[PDB]
């Protein structure tokens, strides 16, 4: 459908660095990154959320990348063995992901972060609720009403009915 | 052009089933079974419509439910001619 | 029950912190792909009797929607230069090509 | 390839159909067209539920009816012929080295399996089922759901008024 | 009379008919307590639900814990 | 969708039988369309709805958008039949499968 | 006048007086048809048109 | 002359359709507006 | 409401499968209608008491399931390639779409099975067959807007219709014909306008209702069996029978009320041609029915010498005569219509 003088994006703004992560080393890192950067997602896919044009998602697509390359080379410098061997288990574990099969490496890990940067894991559905948060893109679409002048009318039921004129107005009037 | 490439095979079979269906066949059942094909057929051009349309694909049981019904309606009749006749055959006819 | 709703609940929150990144990552690669899909289409039917990327022979296919309105391509519109190869790798994939 | 193949058994076996005779020999014919239809329907849908219901009530159930109430068997059984077998064979196999050099997408559908949905799409997270039959049962277009089991009631009231006639 | 008849004659029908009788009554029950709660501001809401302040679904949000 | 003559209490089954416009892209086209209908009536409306029919059609129906396509894939093997693609050229290269 | 006004030679303006026969003549052709009929069905069932004036009346 | 009037307006009236009498075919969105209110119910029902 | 109770429990069913097409929103919901009346019916038309019954049931089955079967297959053609159920104009995805519905009520071209039908059918079987199973599909066929396949219908709906009719002694056939030629009628009358339809198959309704509604009262199955019927005074022969008549709506008999109607509107549409050909082939009609009155004009006649009492029901007889009355003196109540302005 794009058409040569539609506007799209430069090959350098799309030049951004991704993460590279496999499903378990995601999963692994999921909650305690979760809370850490939620505000770059949170504004970030709201803005998708109302409005479906991806051009100008962009910026904030490069900040929540970012974000998330942040916490996780934090994670990298100061617990490596501990985030490892979770995502080990994670994996090796089970062929579905969940979390209900080592959940001893789960706590392990989470000392190490208790140790580093003192944070909390989120409750079972920390992310589960709505997310109600603030307006910084500050572009809500308007909210309109079509209007069609020549419509069709018909009789209003204000409209007089003077009696009939000339009985049926038939061939002998009747 | 689409309906050559997408909607051409529900096509050639339909016909295929009502030529079969106004054949010559020594009694109705081979009849009721060419509409019965034509009811397969008939499903296929309806799914690939309700394919199109997101959510409106649940119609399938209630052409299925109705169609069926056909069937066995025409079971029902056939079956009671044996039984009347002693036969349901054509020559009856 | 309660421990089955208990873990269901924690994929569906542990879903729900994954899913942004994913978009993020997405959306570059579908930019990046429209821009080289429109180069083709124009490379392509360099000489054709009246050919209008984007368009059949002249007029949009689309209207009513307002202009820098990014429609995207129907999926086969979006290989359409590519080899089965490709195109199944995620079409089959639920088939387990 | 899987789609265009399927598309030729069955081109195969309608020419099967509208051949046969016999009347167990086409309602074997059904059989395996309906397996075909089934996997079809299935590959261009969301996923394979309708394909397992209309499997299980078209085939399961209501061909039961038309392969016994036509086992009048004519009598005496097949004389199968080698040789329409053979050309079953022979337009199969050319039909299917010629989907091996038919164009790979062009000569396939467009509709938007699950997979062939774009990854944006929050709704397509759900169970595949959920969405598409939400309205079979939500007002106020489930009333025909009732309308349905009412008509099926209705059939039976039919089938014993017809099928009961003197005996 | 009727009641040991039915009892005497088709004891499962019986017995299945007092569980039918059963299940509906607590049915009800459930749907009452479903909606003591308004049972629609459901905690945990499937995808990714997101609401700008002050949006009356936003306002509604509840604050609980499960 | 074609006016019931009666409009009795009995078209209140059918006439949401099955609804286009429900979670689908076409349907905002559709919400486009039908409030003109209701406007212009069924055949004022269905004179004065050029673009809003083409559009709504456009998007379920994707006649002009396919069929752009089956003749753009044509072409490339037309070439290729003249002989100007060759085994390497014949193709593009393939979309990161994560995209779309 | 010598205006052919559309609008005002479709008004109401009046000069349409009801005869006497004007508004009865439906009361009295229903009438006129049921009792008819009454005798209608007296007559084919070979009993009084005269009697059962209930059902004329009715 | 007025019945030669009436006739007059009703080819008008049926050659556009203007106005919503004889010669007009209403349509309805009530259904569609229907749809869209269930659509709207479930969606924020989702979730539990 | 025959013989059993089941008569009313189908009728009602019946009608809400019709009451669903006529009401019907799109096309998927008016096929749906139609099937419901297909079951309906068929156990009414196949009475397990006689033979000739069944054979109608195959034949009306086999029939108007085939017509639904083509019916929603070109109802999703043209609901695929206008992506719209209200077409933009009517193209070959469309004439399909009537060409099922001419089937279903039995016009024209595709008539054969009709007649082939009344040897089996009852009287008001078959005059239940006569009304209402020709409902919904002429209403449906008023949303298709084709003119020239309508206009073929209309020109060999009279000719067949009036010629048959000539030939045919079984009452069964003479009804089948008769009402060909009037569906002749309707659907002219609905390619010009729907209202004056409305009310013309009403008045044919009634008219066909009255008519097959004494002959299941004397059960007379046979021109000889109308020669034949006794009659205490070969008066009221004479009497009733005018209603044969008012089928050829001749002033005063009240069938010419309609028939005005549907002319009055035609014409002012400018399709004289048409109508002469309908109304030259209506003398044709009210020739027949001619043919049936020598039976009752004159009186008198040569009768058979074992009857001596003729009897019937209260309730049928009750009702029959006073429609007849009203087929009788009919037009004075010129005023009480007021639906044709």
């Amino acid at each position: 459908v794009i058409t040569n003088n539609t506007t799209l994006p430069e090959e350098s703004e799309l030049n951004v660095q991704e993460l590279n992560l496999s499903s378990a080393a995601l999963r692994a890192g999921a909650f305690h990154l979760g809370k850490q950067c939620e505000q770059a997602n949170n504004e970030f896919m709201l803005c998708r959320q109302e409005l479906d044009d991806p051009r100008a998602c962009l910026a904030e697509g490069k900040a929540v990348t970012s974000c998330a390359l942040d916490f996780f080379r934090k994670v990298k410098k100061t617990c490596h063995e501990e985030f490892t061997q979770y995502a080990t288990c994670l994996d090796k574990s089970s062929g579905t992901m969940a979390f209900s099969h080592c959940r001893k490496t789960q706590g392990v890990f989470d000392k190490c972060i208790k140790d580093n940067f003192d944070w909390d894991r989120p409750s079972y559905g920390y992310f589960s609720r709505a997310k109600v948060i603030q307006s910084a893109r500050e572009a809500p679409k308007k909210e309109e009403k079509v209007s069609y002048p020549d419509a069709t009318p018909g009789l209003p039921e204000d409209y007089p009915k003077p009696p009939a004129k000339y009985g049926s107005r038939f061939h002998w009037l009747e | 052009m689409i309906m050559i490439l997408y909607w051409s095979l529900p096509m050639i079979l339909f016909i295929l089933g009502l030529f079969c269906f106004v054949s010559n066949r020594k009694h109705l059942l081979s009849m009721l079974l060419s509409l019965e094909f034509i009811v397969l057929m008939l499903f296929f051009m309806l799914f690939i419509y309700l394919n199109m349309l997101n959510y409106e694909s649940y119609f399938s049981m209630m052409f299925l439910t109705f169609s069926v019904c056909e069937g066995a309606l025409g079971l029902s009749i056939l079956v009671s001619m044996i039984r009347t006749h002693g036969n349901d055959y054509f020559q009856s006819f | 029950a309660k421990k089955v709703k208990r873990d269901e609940i924690e994929m569906r929150s542990a879903q729900n912190v994954i899913f942004p990144i994913l978009v993020a990552e997405r959306d570059r690669e579908f930019l990046r792909q429209l821009r080289r899909n429109r180069d083709e289409e124009a490379e392509l039917m360099k000489n054709v009797p009246g050919w209008e990327v984007g368009t059949w022979y002249g007029e949009p296919v689309f209207k009513t929607l307002p202009e820098d309105t990014l429609v995207t391509p129907i999926f086969k519109e979006f290989y359409a230069h590519s080899d089965w190869k490709s195109y199944a790798k995620r079409a089959h994939l639920k088939l387990w090509s | 390839m899987i789609q265009l193949m399927l598309y030729s058994l069955i081109i195969t076996t309608s020419i099967i159909f509208l051949n046969m005779i016999h009347p167990l020999a086409l309602g074997l014919t059904l059989l395996i067209q309906t397996i075909f239809v089934c996997l079809l329907t299935g590959l261009m849908t969301k996923s394979f539920w309708y394909s397992y219901i209309l499997f299980l009530i078209f085939l399961g159930g209501m061909l039961v009816l038309f392969i016994y109430v036509t086992s009048l068997a004519s009598n005496e059984m097949f004389n199968l012929s080698m040789k329409l077998t053979l050309f079953s064979s022979l337009i199969l196999i050319f039909m299917l080295i010629l989907s091996f050099i038919m164009d790979k997408t062009s000569s396939s559908l467009f509709l938007m399996n699950n997979d062939m949905q774009s990854i944006i799409n929050m709704n397509s997270y759900f169970m595949e089922n959920s969405l598409s039959l939400n309205k079979l049962y939500n007002f106020p277009t489930n009333f025909i759901t009732i309308l349905l089991m009412n008509y099926l009631l209705i059939t039976l009231i039919v089938i014993v008024k017809i099928t009961k006639l003197f005996k | 009379s009727l009641l040991k008849r039915a009892w005497n004659e088709i004891p499962d029908i019986v017995g299945g008919s007092a569980l039918a009788l059963a299940g509906i009554v607590m049915a009800t029950i459930g749907v009452a307590n479903y909606y003591a709660k308004d049972g629609d501001n459901r905690r945990y809401k499937l995808g990714y639900v997101v609401y700008r302040h002050d949006d009356p679904r936003a306002l509604k949000v509840r604050n609980d814990e499960d | 969708s074609l006016t019931p003559f009666l409009r009795l209490p009995l078209t209140d089954l059918t006439g949401c039988l099955i609804n286009h416009q429900t979670y689908d892209k076409c349907g905002k086209f559709e919400m486009k369309m039908m409030e003109c209908f209701e406007a212009y009536g069924l055949e004022r409306g269905k004179r004065e709805c050029a673009d809003l029919i083409s559009d709504f059609q456009e998007c379920v129906g994707m006649q002009k958008q396919l069929m752009r396509f089956h003749a753009m894939r044509n072409e490339r093997y037309k070439q290729w039949l003249k002989g100007e693609r060759k085994g390497q050229e014949f193709f593009a290269d393939p979309p990161r499968v994560d995209a779309y | 006048s010598a205006v052919n006004d559309p609008l005002e030679l479709l008004t109401n303006k009046g000069t349409h007086e009801p005869s006497f026969l004007s508004p009865i003549w439906n009361p009295i052709a229903c009438g006129v048809a049921g009792v008819g009929a009454a005798i209608f069905i007296n007559w084919g069932f070979r009993k009084p048109v005269f009697s059962g004036i209930q059902k004329h009346i009715a | 002359q007025i019945r030669l009037l009436e006739d007059e307006v009703r080819r008008k009236m049926s050659e556009r359709n203007d106005y919503q009498a004889y010669y007009y075919r209403p349509s309805v969105a009530k259904y569609h507006r229907i749809s869209k209110e269930a659509a709207d119910e479930l969606e924020a029902l989702r979730g539990d | 409401m025959f013989n059993n109770s089941s008569k009313i429990l189908f009728i009602t069913i019946m009608i809400i499968g019709t009451l669903i097409t006529v009401t019907s929103n799109s096309w998927l919901g008016a096929w749906m209608g139609l099937e419901i009346n297909l079951l309906s019916f068929i156990p009414l038309l196949s009475d397990n008491n006689n033979l000739m019954s069944t054979e109608a049931s195959l034949k009306y089955f086999l029939t108007q399931v085939l017509a639904s079967t083509v019916l929603l297959f070109s109802s999703i053609l043209l609901m695929l390639k206008n992506n719209m159920n209200n077409e933009i104009n009517e193209s070959f995805t469309s004439m399909i779409i009537m060409s099922a519905l001419l089937l279903k009520s039995g016009a024209a071209p595709f008539h054969f099975w009709f007649p082939n039908m009344m040897e089996g059918l009852t009287w008001m079987n078959a005059l239940m067959l006569m009304t209402w199973q020709k409902i919904a599909p002429l209403m449906l066929i008023s949303y298709l807007n084709i003119k020239y396949l309508l206009l073929i219908s209309v020109i060999l709906s009279v000719i067949i219709g009036a010629i048959g009719g000539l030939n045919q002694t079984s009452l069964r056939k003479l009804m089948a014909f008769s009402s060909i030629n009037h569906l002749g009628w309707m659907l002219s009358s609905l390619m010009i306008s729907e209202s004056i339809w409305l009310i013309y198959f009403f008045f044919y309704s009634f008219l066909s209702f009255v008519l097959t509604f004494m002959f299941n009262i004397f059960k007379l199955f046979h021109l000889n069996q109308l020669f034949s019927w006794f009659v205490n005074s070969k008066i009221l022969k004479f009497t009733l029978f005018m209603n044969f008549l008012s089928l050829g709506g001749l002033p005063p008999f009240l069938g010419f009320l309609p028939k005005w109607l549907v002319i009055q509107q035609l014409t002012l549409c400018n399709q004289y041609f048409m109508l002469t050909l309908m109304m030259m082939s209506t003398l044709i009609t009210l020739f027949f029915y001619l043919r049936i009155c020598y039976s009752a004009f004159m009186m008198n006649y040569f009768e058979n010498n074992w009857i001596m009492k003729m009897n019937m029901n209260s309730i049928n007889y009750n009702m029959y005569m006073i429609m007849t009355f009203f087929s009788i003196f009919g037009l004075f109540l010129i005023s009480l219509f007021y639906f044709m302005f």
